[PDB]
């Protein structure tokens, strides 16, 4: 994609940690919720922030 | 009660010099303790200002052990010599407990000011 | 008698109350780190030669502050007086007071240490390294004195277990700032000792839980600027307590202040080598073995263990 190229051209050597590649470039997110209180704290409404 | 050195150590002389082959003869005061597998020498001492390479003959007579030094520290002591100005020399890499033992025995028995 | 208490109180004006009977000592069972020509170890011995007075706050409430005055021959008196006069400007040194009193047809010298804590660092280390749930009164008292928990917390038995009740970690992590302040004061004390020209061994039982130092009885003198503190067993015996209490937590805040937000790092950053060297310089300045932040540069597997 073009986001991967961006964050790789923002590195000082071309090396980045792998754990941040899905965090800043993935287009789809999946959330697994055990009970109602956790649903009310995380994925409330139609849009949320994370 | 935690003490620096119960039971003291011994010392005999050795040779020293400025650079690698500058060793002439006895120019130092090299403290030591006898480990069963060869005796480890602890602390040198100089009337000269800048020595950097001392040398000790081997227990086998084939090779010779070299000892390069760190920058000295100056002090003057009293004895029938009157003012006795010197420079202590610890073999570079000597850790803190060994310097503690050396200074302990030295300042405890040898006069200082 | 009672002139003894008034002489002990001195210029402090502290309203002391006895912890013993008269001008007699008080026997306690305490942990010591000992090495001499006869015995050695890290064990609990019987401390005898000390008179203790507890300081009283206003409203007549007892606070955690004690005056410990012990009794000396005439040589250790002068030795300690000389060393203390050399070291009295450090903020990490407890306040001492030297005087002479009359017990009998004798004038006897006394040394008083002002505003100490009931326990030392050795007591905490021993309690956490020799745990036994059948008798743990020292640990309980330390936990309730410094507001880590309350006295009824010890009724939810299995309270010490790590698997059952994993909430004890939150209780233990309330001592981290005390431990961190103790480390900083130790570094200050080492710097002062080096600048004054004093050579000695640092043990855990000569520091209270506020961080102050005392007992300069095995120290000697050299030329100023050439002192040597020996700190090999202090740090090593204290090491297992630094991660149990999470002492370095305040290092993740904006200016090492627990009442400020977390530092926000760059996501693309992975190196952190200068940070490791800064941390080592701040907390372990006089540990005199080489530290490699990256173990590719280590010399053998012993060095690998040391640096990891
Ligand atoms: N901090 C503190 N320590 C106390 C108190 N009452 C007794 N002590 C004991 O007194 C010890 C310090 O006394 P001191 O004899 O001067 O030090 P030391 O560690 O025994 N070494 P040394 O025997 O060479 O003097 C502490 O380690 C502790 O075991 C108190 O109220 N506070
Ligand atoms: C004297 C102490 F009770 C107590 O004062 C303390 C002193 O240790 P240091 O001073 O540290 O350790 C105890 N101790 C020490 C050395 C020893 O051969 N026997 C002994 O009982
Ligand atoms: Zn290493």
């Amino acid at each position: 994609n073009d986001a991967l190229n961006n964050i790789i051209n923002n590195a000082r050597d071309g090396c980045v940690p792998l754990n941040i590649i899905p965090l800043t470039t993935a287009a789809k997110l999946m959330v697994v919720i055990p009970d109602y209180n956790t649903y009310k704290n995380t994925c409330d409404g139609t849009t949320f922030t994370y | 009660n935690n003490e620096l050195s119960p039971v003291a150590l011994r010392q005999m002389s050795c040779a020293a010099g400025t650079t690698q082959t500058a060793c002439t003869d006895d120019n130092a005061l090299a403290y030591y303790n006898t480990t069963k597998g060869g005796r480890f020498v602890l602390a040198l001492l100089s009337d000269l200002q800048d020595l950097k390479w001392a040398r000790f003959p081997k227990s086998d007579g084939t090779g010779t052990i070299y000892t390069e030094l760190e920058p000295p520290c100056r002090f003057v002591t009293d004895t029938p010599k009157g003012p006795k100005v010197k420079y202590l020399y610890f073999i570079k890499g000597l850790n803190n407990l060994n310097r503690g033992m050396v200074l302990g025995s030295l300042a405890a028995t040898v006069r200082l000011q | 008698a009672q002139s003894f208490l008034n002489r002990v109180c001195g210029v402090s004006a502290a309203r002391l109350t006895p912890c013993g009977t008269g001008t007699s000592t008080d026997v306690v069972y305490r942990a010591f780190d000992i090495y001499n020509d006869k015995v050695a170890g890290f064990a609990k011995f019987l401390k005898t030669n000390c008179c203790r007075f507890q300081e009283k706050d206003e409203d007549d409430n007892l606070i955690d502050s004690y005056f410990v005055v012990k009794r000396h021959t005439f040589s250790n008196y002068q030795h300690e007086e000389t060393i203390y006069n050399l070291l009295k400007d450090c903020p990490a040194v407890a306040k001492h007071d030297f005087f002479k009193f009359r017990i009998d047809g004798d004038m006897v010298p006394h040394i008083s240490r002002q505003r100490l804590t009931k326990y030392t660092m050795a007591d905490l280390v021993y309690a956490l390294r020799h745990f036994d749930e059948g008798n743990c009164d020292t640990l309980k008292e330390i936990l309730v004195t410094y507001n880590c928990c309350d006295d009824d917390y010890f009724n939810k038995k299995d309270w010490y277990d790590f698997v059952e009740n994993p909430d004890i970690l939150r209780v233990y992590a309330n001592l981290g700032e005390r431990v961190r302040q103790a480390l900083l004061k130790t570094v200050q004390f080492c710097d002062a000792m080096r600048n004054a020209g004093i050579v000695g061994v640092l043990t855990l039982d000569n520091q209270d839980l506020n961080g102050n130092w005392y007992d300069f009885g095995d120290f000697i003198q050299t030329t100023p600027g050439s002192g040597v503190p020996v700190v090999d067993s202090y740090y090593s015996l204290l090491m297992p307590i630094l991660t149990l209490t999470r002492a370095l937590t305040a290092e993740s805040h904006v200016d090492t202040d627990l009442t400020k937000p977390y530092i926000k790092w760059d996501l693309l950053k992975y190196d952190f080598t200068e940070e490791r060297l800064k941390l080592f310089d701040r907390y372990f300045k006089y540990w005199d073995q080489t530290y490699h932040p990256n173990c590719v540069n280590c010399l053998d597997d012993r060095c690998i263990l040391h640096c990891a």
